[PDB]
């Protein structure tokens, strides 16, 4: 709910537009858009070419790692500088397994056998990251490193600025909508915003357009609706505006029935990866059970999945589903018990891993340490309670919904360069449009190192598409006057029936952002496998959750917004609404149920790898307002066996 | 989610812009002209990432747990320094702890981008080299990986 | 969330005092009170006794009635004025049955007895009775009759005023608090409360007290959490005011662990009841399985209540969470068939079925038809869906949660009298005090009519206690003052520490009470058998819930208020915390499973007549800060076999 | 939830009560003293019940559904009398239906409690007997309920 102190309106026509001409723009200062903005900075200078970034909140902390983060997720370690060294195929395997047999190795072995460099990078700017006395960086698991990273995002926001000039980045500018080519429908041309700090309409022309906006939230109806709706576990910031952009463009999006369900310390979301993988704790249902034991049988199932180590992670969720529709909560990690084993009765090793355990919260989630201080719950006495939150969609992490792009020359197979009309890395199905971190589909558990990786690989692909084709798409001026209007016609709507009623927040021909985000919450919590069914769904509700959502959308043209803040909240609800759509119908084409722990089809059961071990791309045609779906096979391109 | 305390709130007017309405990621924090003082706008919107309260240079800003599920009493407070930062947390019950982490090893705005790197050239534009590599990665050459069969 | 105008705040010793002295005291002025007021006004001219009657708001309108009622569900018809005739033997056994055998059939045996006069007589006042053309009441199911209801409450509470006088009725004056005998421990004495309209605190002195408060709604979290939170099934207008009074009083509370889901229209949650009774209306699932049929099986475990007729409402129920659990939603109401099949292509007929369709709900629930207007929903065209709402508490209705209360002396048994100190009709366990309607419990099914027969019931019984034991309670000065202070000490304290925040919302001494609301809905949902379980919990879910209700409990001393409308929130949110805990250390206690799509203790999953056939009553001491649970075996009253 | 059209509404002219705010069985309605126009000031925590609507004299009070569940356009407008209720309801999709229905078949303020019924007694109070007893229950005598042998 949103009450504004006093209106701030205006008039389409009466905000003045602002015409920015660049080369590469790159949507998003979150770490991928930071990783594009440096290694772009570094090979435009072969053509004197222009980088523009633009975020619409400050890249000091805009995005997931606002808070900072307690671990980089994904550090390969090709020559022993940490605790533990792995192989390229090693990591390979192990993301296609956790994706249950579906990843595009090409995209994943691509950012792999480059991460390191950027996490090297990251430390010589000053990260600090744990270390053994013998100087070693100190593993989390077998693929993360911990970090004392509260200033991590402030540190890569240095390295971008300093790189690309501020000069070049514009903050607290909201991108809307794409520009295309006036003289062709599949070529990108810029993008339209607006300022949230004064009036004032956005124009950006560019060569390249690089979508690096993060993933969504708040799609779904939280476990906590009230002021709590906003400790989403994925950054609430992140409403999936590159999702709707590139969607509209007509680029094709892959895997978007992949949500991630993460389960975590409940209701603050405080992480679990180190509790797990470093503390050796235990999770354990009401009765003492350790569930990833007693549920073992579950997993034999599939195959060879089930017998994958690590489990896969929608399997781990799977084990937990179960306890949960036994009935057998709370869930507890048992942080007491995890802390008396490893300290061993050494009281000063106690006192050091208890250390550790409130920075692995406080460098990152800090709501999960203050839950623990006003529910007076003292880690190393009693345990606390797990949950899984509801689901959130995002290429970047666990879950890999996102943009289909193409990948490097060198790995990727004709299989998988059909739908791609030039060849760059990164750069999605519609010319001059890449698409990076949470928005580039297909190649997940990059995290943030491999998100500001993946961003560096479509950056220097960006240079290289401008400079080899040199690019010149034209922005159809008809087409941005009717986008201004657009812009701010929530306004003008408020002004022109606010007078129906006596309250503000309660008119007949119009709703408030906050008013069409409930209503999308509860469409999507009851019908698209929300928590409100413990993540199950069917054609049926499928169906009915696309008629709602169709209301819905004709309602977005009656939106209202009271001042610029709202008017960001009113396009923020628009992007999510598609996304939601988009993934609703991927959920519906794909007749099979190949995460269980991340949702159920009830009407198809049974993981199919007859007829669905392919990615399921989609694209929406605008122009006819239709979207067609088809299924590319997987083919594993890297070499590794179970 | 975040609140101002009215008596140590300035409004930043000493200084050249609103530290808290800059830093926010979500756009909550804002200034009441009235009063001069700040406020969040839409605390259900709050992420609780205690951006606000870190870069308020008057100390002005806390953290008050979402109503949801947090008992009233609880609080974690910040004092980030430059080249580390402390925490007390303090429970319902009244236990304090506190703790402090580092938080950089090298001096604010110190980051020389490609300092080492050799310039780019069209030639290296077209293989798969990002800035600075091979070497950055820690390896003389490219990491190759075995493509299957 | 409220987010009022302007302030409102008055300190306690700023707030003017008016003392009421009264014989008999009936705290609510809805369908039960207003039969109390009615039925008191002629017994207590036997003594020249004063009734007065105390409503929060305003009586032609308040409580579960405000929108009228398409029918009226409690008419046995031992004459013949209706469509069919029906034995009170028959009566009390289906209501013993519904219970799942648990039931006082002297209390149900004694309001069904006096019922149809009470019906008689509101068609005598005007209140319209659907009649077949030979002059019969028109049955909707076996035990209820239609009604043109529209304005049933205006009607009723107009009786009530001619009876008692405009003069003995105060509005708009919030209870909050009973007031016990100086002189004796266990005796009523009065009450407290203040005006929602001017600064007024109001002391009444009584010989009696009637508890008519309706039930309590919005203790769970609901389906819908943001506009339409406010459409709880049940009366969002009573929030367990008698509940926490009485309990506090040290009456003893009975079955406060049955809980009612109310499986209705979707969203919207208008009437089944004349769909399925009345136009015989079919229930199937998203493949159309007319589930009744399909899980009557499953209902064979609960010999014999599951071969009575009708079935019991909670098995009805726990068929319907079997479809659910399985992933068969939408559950379908077939309005299109059932209106096709009755009309039997007579397009006259049709329109005049149809026009009755849309009167059952715009006689009782218009938001069902305004969610069919807003969703383009035409009955006669397309089904609509159906699902079960979040648990209520009530003892009027199809739970039987409220105080263990006396019979009468000619039905009554020696095995329910032994913890009356006094045995009047009505009386609850303290001296004094009465319990009628949803207040009263272990014999449900009273509905409209039911009320306010037993609250015509009490208030002769309430004469007759003053008559004969000629009371003459004093209250105690200390402790009115004491309440007096407690009273406005939310607004004293938003005044003391609203300078801690820039924002009023958002403090670190205080909560609002949509706050504590809030986090109240999500423990309960959470922990007590709420939607978000789909109404699981076992020992350690409700043994968690009482810790954190601990928690809240202690915050309410540090609630805050702005104005005298969120002054009366403040304390509708204390009623509805201590209702909420009752309900949990009742549920927590009884170990069984009796009532199976109500609620399902996982850890003892069936139902036990060997060990638990029997009423589960308690008493809170407020002294002592202590819970006492007691076993009360069934035994049959009243004549009938399965 | 219940809202007030500013055009229709006069804050209840200069009759003696507020007919929304008096009616409201939430505490909702209430008066704006600067507009001197009513409001509902906690929307969500309207049942819908229409008590407002139908009671106010302008009819400047009309529903907006819940936005949760509700798409904008649907609307239900009665125009209650003394012996019957007309209802008009307007799909969303400009569908239009209009019903009529009986709502008391006496005059208001006609009715007499306890007419036609015998003075109470004290040995009447010692009995089962409610006002009007046996014979407004209809039956031949008090009815009579078999006890379990
Ligand atoms: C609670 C949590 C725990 C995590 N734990 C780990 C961990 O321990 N270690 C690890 O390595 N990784 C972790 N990650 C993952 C990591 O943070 C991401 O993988 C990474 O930040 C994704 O980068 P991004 O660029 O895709 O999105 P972000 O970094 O979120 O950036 C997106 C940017 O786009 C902006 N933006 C959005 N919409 C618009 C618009 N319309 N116009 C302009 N700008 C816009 C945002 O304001 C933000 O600046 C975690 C994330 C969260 C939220
Ligand atoms: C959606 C719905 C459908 C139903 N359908 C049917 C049907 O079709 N037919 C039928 O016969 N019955 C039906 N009933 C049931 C019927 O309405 C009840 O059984 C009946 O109203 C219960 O009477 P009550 O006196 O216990 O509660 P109510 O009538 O609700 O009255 C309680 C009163 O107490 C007041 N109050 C509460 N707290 C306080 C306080 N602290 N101080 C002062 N006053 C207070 C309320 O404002 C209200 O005036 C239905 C109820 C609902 C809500
Ligand atoms: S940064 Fe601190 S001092 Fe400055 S406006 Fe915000 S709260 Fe006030
Ligand atoms: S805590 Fe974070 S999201 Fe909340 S107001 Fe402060 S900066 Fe914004
Ligand atoms: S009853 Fe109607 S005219 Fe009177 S104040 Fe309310 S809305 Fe305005
Ligand atoms: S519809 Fe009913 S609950 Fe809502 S404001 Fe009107 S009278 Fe009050």
């Amino acid at each position: 709910v949103y009450y504004p102190k006093k209106y701030e309106l205006y008039k389409a026509d009466e905000v003045p537009t602002e015409v920015v001409e660049t080369d590469i723009l790159i949507i998003g200062g979150g770490f991928s858009g930071c990783g594009a903005a440096y290694e772009a900075a570094y090979w435009a200078k072969l053509g004197g070419l222009k980088v523009t970034l633009v975020e619409k909140a400050a890249v000091e902390r805009s995005g997931a790692v606002a808070q900072g983060l307690s671990a980089i997720n994904t550090y390969i370690d090709l020559t022993g500088r940490s605790e533990r060294q792995n192989t390229l195929e090693d990591y390979v395997r192990y993301v296609t397994l956790d994706m249950m047999g579906l990843a595009r190795e090409d995209l994943v072995a691509d950012y792999a056998r480059h991460v390191d460099g950027t996490v090297h990078l990251f430390e010589k700017w000053g990260l600090p990251i744990w270390k053994t006395p013998d100087g070693k960086y100190v593993r989390e698991g077998q693929w993360q490193i911990m970090i004392h990273g509260e200033s991590y995002k402030p540190i890569i926001a240095e390295a971008a600025k300093m790189a690309v000039g501020e000069e070049n980045i514009y903050e607290r500018v909201f991108i809307f909508e794409l520009l295309k080519d006036k003289n062709d429908p599949n070529a990108v041309a810029g993008a339209v915003g607006f300022s949230v700090r004064e009036p004032k309409f956005y124009v950006f022309k560019a060569k390249a357009v690089i979508l690096a906006t993060g993933g969504a939230t708040l799609l779904f109806r939280p476990r906590s609706t009230g002021e709590a709706a906003g400790r989403t576990w994925y950054a609430i910031f992140d409403t999936g505006s590159g999702y709707y952009m590139g969607l509209k463009a007509g680029a094709m999006l892959t895997q978007f029935e992949h949500r991630f369900i993460p389960f975590r310390f409940k209701d603050g979301y405080g992480p679990v990866g180190a509790w797990f993988l470093f503390f050796k704790c235990k999770a354990k249902n009401a009765y003492g059970e350790e569930y990833i034991k007693t549920r073992a049988a579950e997993l034999e199932k599939y195959k060879p999945y089930g017998a994958a180590q690590p489990i896969p992670t929608p399997l781990r969720n799977h084990q937990v589903m179960l306890e949960i529709m036994d009935g057998n909560q709370p869930i507890y990690m048992h942080t007491e018990e995890a802390l008396a084993e490893l300290a061993g009765g050494d009281k000063k090793k106690l006192k050091h891993i208890y250390e550790e355990a409130f920075e692995d919260f406080l460098d990152m989630t800090v709501s999960q340490a203050l839950l623990w201080a006003c529910q007076n719950i003292d880690p190393q006495e009693q345990p606390s309670e797990a949950a899984p939150a509801e689901p959130y969609i995002m290429g970047s992490h666990s879950g890999e919904a996102g943009f289909w792009v193409c990948g490097p020359e060198d790995l990727m197979p004709e299989e998988y360069a059909k739908l791609f009309p030039l060849k760059y890395n990164r750069m999605t199905t519609v010319k001059g449009l890449f698409a990076i971190g949470d928005c580039a589909g297909a190649n997940p558990h990059k995290f943030s190192s491999g998100s500001f990786t993946e961003g560096r690989i479509a950056a220097k692909a960006a240079v290289r598409f401008i400079l080899e084709q040199k690019p010149n798409p034209e922005i159809d001026d008809a087409v941005v006057e009717e986008l201004k209007k657009k812009a701010y016609a929530p306004m003008e709507r408020f002004m022109q029936y606010k007078d129906l009623s006596t309250a503000d927040d309660v008119n007949p021909e119009y709703i408030l952002p906050w008013q069409g985000l409930v209503r999308l919450q509860k469409i999507m919590d009851e019908y698209a496998a929300g928590i409100a069914t413990i993540y199950k769904t069917n054609e049926k509700m499928l169906q009915r959750a696309l008629e709602l959502l169709a209301f819905l959308k004709e309602d977005l043209e009656k939106l209202a917004a009271r001042d610029l803040h709202e008017l960001m909240r009113a396009w923020e609800l628009v992007h999510r609404v598609w996304t939601a759509e988009a993934h609703v119908r991927h959920m519906l084409f794909r007749k099979e149920t190949r995460w269980p722990g991340y949702y159920y089809r009830t009407d198809y059961p049974e993981l199919n790898d007859e007829e669905w071990k392919c990615f399921v791309c989609s694209k929406y045609d605008a122009e006819k307002d239709e979207w067609t779906f088809e299924k590319v096979p997987y083919v594993q391109v890297i070499e590794w066996s179970f | 989610p975040s609140f101002v305390n009215p008596e140590k709130c300035d409004g930043c007017k000493a200084l050249e812009r609103t530290a808290c309405e800059y830093i926010c990621p979500n756009d909550l924090m804002t200034l009441d002209k009235e009063k001069m003082k700040a406020y969040n706008r839409e605390p259900d919107m709050c992420w609780e990432c205690y951006s606000c309260v870190k870069m308020c240079p008057q100390g002005a800003i806390d953290v008050r747990g979402y109503v949801d599920y947090s008992p009233l009493g609880g609080a974690c407070v910040p004092m980030r320094g430059t080249s580390d930062i402390m925490w007390t947390v303090k429970y319902r019950n009244g236990k304090v702890l506190r703790f402090k982490f580092a938080i950089r090893t090298t001096p604010w705005g110190s980051i020389q981008p490609f300092e080492g790197f050799p310039e780019p050239t069209e030639e290296a534009l077209k293989s798969e080299l990002l800035a600075g590599e091979p070497e950055i990665i820690g390896t003389s050459e490219f990491p190759q990986v075995k493509k299957k069969a």
